[PDB]
């Protein structure tokens, strides 16, 4: 079963699927072969929850009816630049404007 | 040229409205006019008496928007084959983004303030020219 | 593979190229990255989930659900999906 993510850093957003049954390790290699930077140099969050290699999507709260195509889920993500690890930050989505006196 | 062939050959139908809107089947007619009949609620079905060669299509009741039935525009009621309805399976298409984005305007504003929405003409336009049975029966044919 | 969607705002959306190509006027503007300077964030990343949805239900028995818009973002999007033809 395809879940359906958005990979979030910064201003930084990939959507991508994957396997309900695929691991946490494997959703960093997606993120490798798009923004070239390897596993180890990664965090995956749920929300504020850091995410662990080897467990699958599933276990993670990512299912098909949750992640759907039209509507996805949000899987943070963070760069260890050279020692340390960054904090996990998201860049907003700018906000529409004051619905029109008509709608 | 788009009308029911007058057959006489009973031929049962199960409308099953899998969508989230509220269907009106149309009949077209011997003349092709199209008839309309009693509404379905999301997720509701209707065993009803139809004939082979009838014409169906099926839309929205509210907004006229069009739907599928059996993944085409058109439903033929065919042969009943050893005491079984045909299944008429009506549900939403993959409406462009465009186009669904003028349904959700269209069910916000009131036609008389489409003018007043700041858009380019061209938009306006595209509102004005809601979905209408008589001009997908001439696009049809 | 893949290609990149920047927003007027900065915000840079990654999609499957063939995801892209749904639309004429961005295949047109790859042929890769594309800079739109009208469309802000919370109008394109919404383009984006329609791409996926449109992929995934397009020739499809699976029961199609209806494709979700607010109020708030439906004029914007509709500029939007006007000008890239989706
Ligand atoms: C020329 C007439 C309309 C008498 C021929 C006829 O009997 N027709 C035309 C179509 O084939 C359907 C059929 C008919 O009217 N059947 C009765 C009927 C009543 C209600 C309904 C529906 C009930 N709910 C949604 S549609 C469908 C069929």
């Amino acid at each position: 079963m395809d879940v359906f993510l958005m990979i979030r850093r910064h201003k930084t957003t990939i959507f991508t699927d994957a396997k309900e049954s695929s691991t946490v390790f494997e959703l960093k290699r997606i993120v490798e072969g798009i923004l070239k930077r390897p596993p180890d140099e990664q965090r995956l969050y749920k929300d504020d929850q850091l995410l662990d290699d080897g467990k699958t999507l599933g276990e993670c709260g990512f299912t098909s009816q949750t992640a759907r195509p039209q509507a996805p889920a949000t899987v943070g993500l963070a760069f260890r630049a050279d020692d340390t690890f960054e904090a996990l930050c998201i860049e907003p989505f700018s906000s529409p404007p004051e619905l029109p006196d008509v709608m | 040229v788009l009308r029911s062939v007058n057959s006489r050959e009973p031929s049962q139908v199960i409308f099953c409205n899998r969508s989230p809107r509220v269907v009106l089947p149309v009949w077209l007619n011997f003349d092709g006019e199209p008839q309309p009949y009693p509404t379905l609620p999301p997720g509701t079905g209707r065993r009803i008496h139809s004939y082979r060669g009838h014409l169906w299509l099926f839309r929205d009741a509210g907004t006229h928007d069009g739907l599928l039935v059996n993944q085409t525009e058109l439903f033929v009621p065919s042969l009943n084959v050893d005491g079984q309805p045909i299944f008429a399976n009506i549900t939403l298409p993959v409406y462009t983004l465009k186009e669904r984005c003028l349904q959700v305007v269209r069910s916000l504003v009131k036609p008389e303030n489409y003018r007043r929405l700041d858009i380019v003409r061209s938009l306006y336009e595209d509102l004005e020219d809601h979905p209408n049975v008589q001009k997908d029966l001439e696009r049809l044919t | 593979m893949y290609v990149k969607l920047i927003s007027s705002d900065g915000h840079e959306f990654i999609v499957k190229r063939e995801h892209a190509l749904t639309s004429g006027t961005i295949k047109a503007m790859l042929s890769n990255e594309v800079n739109f300077r009208e469309i802000p964030s919370h109008v394109l990343s919404k383009v984006c989930m329609y791409f996926t949805y449109k992929v995934r239900y397009t020739n499809s028995s699976t029961e199609i659900p209806e494709f979700p818009i607010a109020p708030e973002i439906a004029l914007e999007l509709l500029m939007a999906a006007n000008f890239l033809d989706c």
